[PDB]
Parts: structure tokens; sequence; C-alpha cells
RNA sequence: GUACGUGAAAUUGCUGAAAGGGAAGCAUUGGAAAUCAGUCUUAC
RNA sequence: UCUAGUGGGCCAUUUUUGGUAAGCAGAACUGGCGAUGCGGGAUGAACCGAACGUGAGGUUAAGGUGCCGGAAUGUACGCUCA
RNA sequence: AGAAGCUCAGACGAGUAGGCAGGCGUGGAGGUUUGUGACGAAGCCUUGGGCGUGAGCCUGGGUCGAACAGCCUCUAGUG
């Protein structure tokens, strides 16, 4: 069922999907790679976390296979307000047993974040 | 553990197998050799090789015969003469290193001023132990070039082509 | 890895600079006796395959970067984690007060812009 | 409407226009060339010499029939004419800058012809009746002028410092 | 004025070519004295250069150079073979060329 | 500005530059002259 | 399995027929040109060599090295005076 | 690891008539993009820059004044 979603949304239309000429851009509200894959694709992957800024204030976002049915309870929201390290050690904390291999990317998108927020 | 990952895994070069084996200079070389400038500011100018160093040679022409102090002169920028050879066996060269020549680090791209060329010069930067080892080596130099005939000035001559000379008959 | 342009010079259209009504955009030689077409010595070339650009420095500016055409703050903000792949490169049709604001957003950033100025 | 080149400021120059004038667009070229850079006083005698064939226009572009003549000497050329529909009208547009600059506050002796082009006018048209029943064109080619009057008219490397310096300097 | 000349006389005289093709990356070097395959190893790896003079002032200087390497021989006579950093402009067929002594091994 | 939205090309005049011993255009390579971006400056 | 174009050819090697002969007409075998650039034969559709993606270096084919023109006004032995 | 992806190796590359494949461009339709726009859309001019083997595409400056575009599909009086 999860591979009958990224095959009917990964490879055409898409609302988060920006095709452009060679390549493909994920713009989902929580993705964390920033590009289209099922390994990476929000939709198509139940287990699957995300980092986003907001006001000044870092958000990371989780979703389980239970609660598929509900929209409104499906995203489960965690702000952090503190320093780069402390936020890096948190999702290295929420991440240690959950994705696989997002621990890294999000580390890098958590980076790229505090550099907007320092700017 | 560091702040501010990049977001792109670092590409390691591969271990390259290139190792450093010391370099074999030209065979006609050797220490106390008389030497002929080709390029540089001292372009012309015969020398006397001091000593090999790790690429280079570490030469001067006594500075008190044709005022060329102590250098460092790539192996391929010389043309090494057949004249008799100087005793160059009484002389330190240990003292000449590439730290001994190394210049100053900089590692910015600000540089330039008419100042900074009124800086330098022999008058300024030159140290007193840089003349001091200038003076030593004249000492230590000049009396051999004194003994046999005609090589003192001929240090202090420079060399040039002529009309209808060609270097590969020409031997030095 | 440093860019090589394998060709620098467009491939013009054969005849284009003697009539005016002949562009400049290339088009193949159809014609029976072509020199062009033949392949004569002296002639035009014509675009072939071989002229194709290494896949790793294709597309890629000489800074090395991909410009990727922008024309909101969100179409910035897809290139949160490509800063060193791609360059912001703002539309024509982009008003002064949202160039200004792609312009912050992206020096926000640090993705290059090809025309900021 | 504006003109065609960059003067025209109305602080030190004057300026007139024509439009839609019948007359001859090659021969206007040939008269706007010739008096292109000389004084306005001067182009005045100049035009008068021509209406009275003192003196000559030259006919550089538009020459293909023109007959040869003595008065094209002094511009180093053979054909030459005296186009005096052409002049009067030149010499209309430069009364009216003169009295434009009057007007303006210019100086009269120290003003010269700064700029002076002739372009196509629309033509009109006219009909002519040839052998065998047909019919062609009787074309007029008008010129637009216009005419302004105007006043007047290393970083140095490390060893390259090194050398300047112990050269000039110590010497 | 003999106190100077550490370079030897060359002259331009065509690009590599064949009877209607020319190769322009690659130029054809007469040495004056060089007179054989065999005196031409000699000057094998030297660098050559081409001096010409320009109205603007470059790094305030009149005098600009092109310069290059001999690279092998050409022919029996003793021409040779040699590549520039920029190849050198036709009009220079008959002009002259300054062959340094260095990279010397002599 | 009614010869009126926008105003292309052919073609034309002016200006600046350049070229030219019975065509011109083109391709290739570099020179000259004009013009211009990248890169850099930093980050660690 | 379905379908395109084609159903005017031409040249050379060798064999051969008609012909006074022909840059003529007709065939056989193969190779080509047509559909094919490139090196060479000054020049040429089929001759010689070689068949072609974009380039760098090296080396050759056919053919050349007095100058035009890249490359010995080379070597050896004669012949030739027009 | 847009598995329609990534990766390794080898051979190879002429072409009229003609066949097939993948792409570029145009008008209109459905969906989509918190899409661009009188703080200048479309169009036009350009000894500016950039991308692509190419069809082309983007952009700086100038002019201009009311609409237009990316992507997925549909379509045709489409070069």
């Amino acid at each position: 069922q999860d591979e009958v979603i990224w095959q009917v949304v990964g490879h055409e239309f898409c609302s988060y999907r920006i095709k452009g000429e060679a390549q493909n851009f994920c713009r989902n509200e929580y993705n964390v790679t920033g590009l289209c894959n099922r390994q990476s694709c929000p939709l198509a992957n139940s287990r699957y976390a995300t980092v986003r800024e907001d006001n000044g204030k870092l958000y990371l976002y989780m979703k389980t296979i239970e609660r598929a049915h509900f929209p409104s309870k499906l995203w489960q929201r965690i702000k952090l307000s503190k320093n780069y390290a402390k936020a890096l050690e948190q999702i290295d904390q929420q991440l240690l047993y959950w994705p696989g291999r997002q621990i890294h990317r999000c580390k890098q998108r958590l980076t790229r974040l505090t550099q907007y927020l320092l700017k | 553990a560091a702040k501010y990952y990049p977001a792109y895994r670092e590409n390691v070069p591969k271990k390259a197998r290139k190792a450093v084996r010391p370099t074999k200079l030209r065979a006609s070389l050797a220490p106390g050799t008389v030497c002929i400038l080709l390029a540089g500011r001292f372009r012309g100018k015969r020398v006397v090789v001091l000593s090999q160093l790790e690429d280079t040679l570490v030469v001067t022409g006594p500075y008190k015969v044709n005022g060329v102090p102590i250098r460092r002169v790539n192996h391929r920028y010389v043309i090494a003469t057949s004249a008799p050879k100087i005793d160059v066996s009484g002389v330190s060269v240990e003292k000449f290193t590439k730290a001994y020549f190394a210049k100053q680090k900089r590692s910015g791209p600000v540089k330039k001023d008419e100042a900074f060329f009124a800086e330098n010069a022999p008058k300024n930067a030159l140290p007193a132990e840089r003349i001091a080892d200038q003076k030593a080596v004249d000492a230590k130099l000049l009396p051999a070039i004194k003994a046999i005939p005609n090589m003192k000035e001929y240090l202090a001559a420079s060399f040039a082509l002529s009309n209808g000379d060609r270097p590969h008959l020409m031997k030095f | 890895v440093n860019i090589i342009k394998k060709r620098t010079k467009p491939f013009k259209r054969h005849q284009s600079d003697r009539f005016k009504r002949v562009g400049e955009s290339w088009r193949k030689p159809r014609g029976i006796d072509s020199c062009v077409r033949r392949r004569f010595r002296g002639t035009i070339s014509m675009p072939k395959i071989g002229y194709g650009n290494n896949k790793k420095t294709r597309y890629c500016m000489p800074n090395g970067l991909k410009a990727f055409l922008v024309r909101n703050v969100s179409d910035v903000e897809l290139l949160l984690m490509h800063n060193k792949t791609y360059a912001a490169e703002i539309a024509g049709n982009v008003s002064a007060r949202k160039r200004v604001e792609i312009v912050e957003k992206a020096r926000a950033l640090g993705v290059k812009v090809t025309n900021a100025g | 409407v504006r003109y065609s080149a960059s003067p025209a400021l109305e602080t030190k120059c004057a300026k007139a226009r024509g439009a839609y004038l019948r007359t001859h667009f090659k021969n206007s070229r040939e008269v706007a060339f010739t008096i292109n850079g000389m004084s306005l006083k001067k182009a005045f005698i100049f035009l008068d010499n021509v209406k009275e064939h003192k003196q000559a226009v030259p006919f550089r572009r538009f020459n293909g029939g023109v007959g040869r003549t003595a008065q094209g000497k002094e511009f180093g050329v053979t054909q030459a004419r005296w186009p005096v529909k052409s002049v009067k009208f030149f010499y209309d547009l430069l009364k009216n800058a003169e009295a434009n600059a009057e007007a303006k506050g210019l100086d009269m002796d120290k003003l010269i012809i700064k700029h002076v082009q002739v372009n196509a006018a629309p033509k009109q048209r006219r009909r002519t009746y040839r052998a065998h029943g047909r019919v062609t064109a009787y074309l007029s080619s008008p010129s637009h002028i216009e005419i302004i009057v105007a006043e007047e008219e290393s970083r140095v490397s490390l060893k390259q410092g090194a050398k300047a310096r112990n050269l000039a300097a110590r010497k | 004025a003999q106190g100077h000349r550490l370079y030897v006389k060359a002259k331009h005289l065509s690009f590599q070519r064949s009877k209607h093709v020319i190769h322009p990356g690659t130029s054809i070097v007469k040495i004056e004295g060089c007179d054989s395959k065999e005196e031409a190893q000699f000057y094998l790896g030297k660098r050559v250069c081409y001096v010409y003079k320009s109205s603007k002032a470059v790094r305030g200087s009149k005098i600009r150079v092109i310069w290059g390497t001999i690279a092998r021989p050409h022919g029996n006579s003793g021409a040779v073979r040699a590549r520039f950093v920029h190849n050198l402009p036709a009009k220079t067929f008959g002009s002259s060329l300054r062959v340094m002594l260095y990279p010397s091994n002599i």
C-alpha cells in the first residue's frame, strides 16, 4: 500500500513535487532531503521524521503507522529553542532508533536552519 | 561533535601512492663548481656552488667579487662549467637549509605599498647574521680563487653569447 | 573536477549569414548537394553527440553551480540543502519587492544568486 | 518629437525641425552633408552662393549621372550640382534655428551647425501612363529635416617595485 | 653592448602542416646554428618565447611575451617543433624567437 | 499629438568605430583593440 | 508478423558481342560511385590509400621532400644536350 | 536505492530514399503550484552574462502598459 502511494504520487503529479526539466525537488512539509524518492518520500513512508524552521524555533515532526487514518493526530510536534549542539543531540536521541540514516540528514538540515536563524 | 556540519558527505581522496624520494642531481654539479646563472636578476653571473640542497643548489659567487649573495638556485637554471674547482670543504654548509632561505608566511591577499618597497631592501630586512654568514663564506672562499690565477676576475665577469656562438657545439 | 567545454562556439545554421530570412538557429541540412551535409573540408561543422560534455560537469556554471530559476521565497527554500550544488536565479518577471525579499532569503540560505545585482 | 543626437540641451544650443517637405530626399542629403560642421554665418554665405551658382553642393552618395563642374574642386570632387529647392528649404530652417537661438539668448558669432540630418518622408505617390495600356508609379520622395546649432565643440609587482626603488631612489 | 643575450636566436617558419591543412597548435622553428636533428636534440625541452611590443601598458610594460617549449626535431635540416602556451599568430611567419639555455642540462 | 496603444524586419539618414589593390560572406587558430563574468577575499 | 522506399542507374577490373570507330550500343564476374567525407593524383562522382563520434599525443598508408609546400639542393652508379 | 534509481566492464560510432526512438517549440482544455504581475504581465530592441551536441532555454540593461507562466494529463487549423 505504501508502494502504491509512491507509484501514484512519486513519478507524476504531486503538490510538493517540483519538476524542472531534469530534476525533482520535494518541498513537502515533512521531508528532510528536499528531493523526491521513496526512501525519503514523506507521504509514502509511514515511519519518517523531519525538521523545519518557525519564528526562530526548530520543530521536529514524526508520524507512525498506528494513526494513518486520522490526519489531525497523524503527525507529532516537538519544539526546540536551544543552541545547536543540544539541538543535535535531540535529533540524535529522537532518531537513534526510529528512521535509519535520517539521523545524519536531519543533522544536516538542522545545521542549515540554524544558520538561517542566526542570519 | 562539531557545529554546523556540511550538507554534503565529504569526498575523501583515494590514498595516493606517491612517495617522495631524494632528488638525483646532475653528476657535473659537484660542490665547488663554477656555474653560470641563466635566469633571475643575476643572469649571466658566475657563481661558486657551496652545497646541494634538497632540490636546488645553495650557491654564491663571492659577494666581494661579483656581488651575488647566498641564494638557492634550481639546478635546471645553471650551466656547470669545467673551470678548476674551488675548495668548499672548509666552509660550513649545514646551516644553509630550506628553513634558512624560507620566506615569511602571508596567508592573505593583502600586500603591496610604496612603504612596503621602501621596506625590505638591503638596508633594512637583511639580518646582521645573514651579513656575517656572507662575510664568513667570503673569507673561506677568496683565498682559493686568489691562489689559482685569473679565476677571481673570471668570477667577476658576466657570461654572454656572441655572434656565431652555438651552445650545442660549445662546452663550458 | 573543473569544467571543460568540448566546444564553445555555437552551431550557426548554414547560410544564415547571407540571408536574413534564414536565422542562426541550427537546422539540419536536408539538401541533396549540400556541402555542409556532406561534410566537405572547410564547411561548417554540425552538432553531433560526440560534442556532448562530461556528465559530471554538464549544466554547470564556471563556478560549479547550476542556475536554478527562482520566482518567490518558497522557491529559494527549495535550495536549502543544495546551496553548494545550485545557485538561485531570480526570474525576469519578479517585481522589485520580491526581488529584495528573495535576495535576503538567498543570502540567509547561503545560496548564491547569479543575477543578484 | 525628440531629435536624433545627444545634443539639443537647451542651455547652449538651438534646434529646428521640418517634416513632410516636398523636395527630393537625395538632394537634401547632399546639401546637409555639405553644410554639416560649418559656422551658421558662413553656412548662409554658402547657401546664397549656391542659389547664385557661385558655389556648388558636392554629390557624393547620390551621384549617378551627375555632371562634372569646376565648382566641386574646393570639396575635392568632380560631381556637384545646385539644388535650389533643397537649399531654399535648408535656408528657411537655418533662419528658424537662428531665430530660436536669438530667443534663447545664445551667441550668434560662435554658433555652428552641430547636427543636421535628412530622413525619408512617406511617399505621396502619383500615376504615370505607359505604352501598351500600362500604368506605373510617379512617386514623390519628401524629406524630414532636423538641424541643431550649438557653440564650440597601475599596480607593480614585488620585483618590479624593488627594481624601480633600487634604480631611481638609490642613485 | 656585447655582454648580454643569454638566448639563441630563432625564427618562426610556419605552422606544422600538410600540403593543404595547417595545425596551428604546434609550430616549426629554425634555430640558428642548428643544422641537424642530432644538434636539435640539445635544444629539445628548451624554453622558447616570442617577444613583441604593444602600445598599451600591461602592468607598466611595453613588452609582452608568449612562452613555449621546444618539443621535438622536425625534418633533417635542424628545424624543431615548438609548442606555445598561446598558439603563435600567423603574422609571425619569419619573425624572431628567443631560445633560452634553460632548463639546462649542460 | 489624431500622420495618435504597443511599433518588429526589409529599407533609409545621422553619429561613433572598423575594413577595403577586380566581390563579399564562412570555418579554423592565435594577435591586437574594446567589453565582461566568474573566482577570490575566507572559513576553520 | 506488419510495413516503407525502390523497380531511369552509372563507372572500373577482367572476359566478351554489335560497330569504320566513338566520352558508342550490349552483356558476364567482382569492386565501387550513386548514398562518401578524408589523405593523394594541380584540378575531377567512381583512380591510389583509407571509410568518418568530440579531442590530446605517437606512428604510418598512398604520395612526396629545389621554391611556391610540411619534408635530404640526401647517398651510390650510370644515361641524356634536345 | 526520483530501482523509472545507483554501479562496473567491454565492443562500437559514415550515410541519400526510407523506417523507428527520445526530445525542443506553439495555440486551446482538466488538474496543480499559499505560482509571477501596474513597486510593470505580454510583446519588442540589445557590440551584457549563463545553460544545452542541438531543437532551445534563462537572465542583466532599454522600451513598454495588462495580463501570463512552471509541472502532470487532454487536445490541435502546432514549427
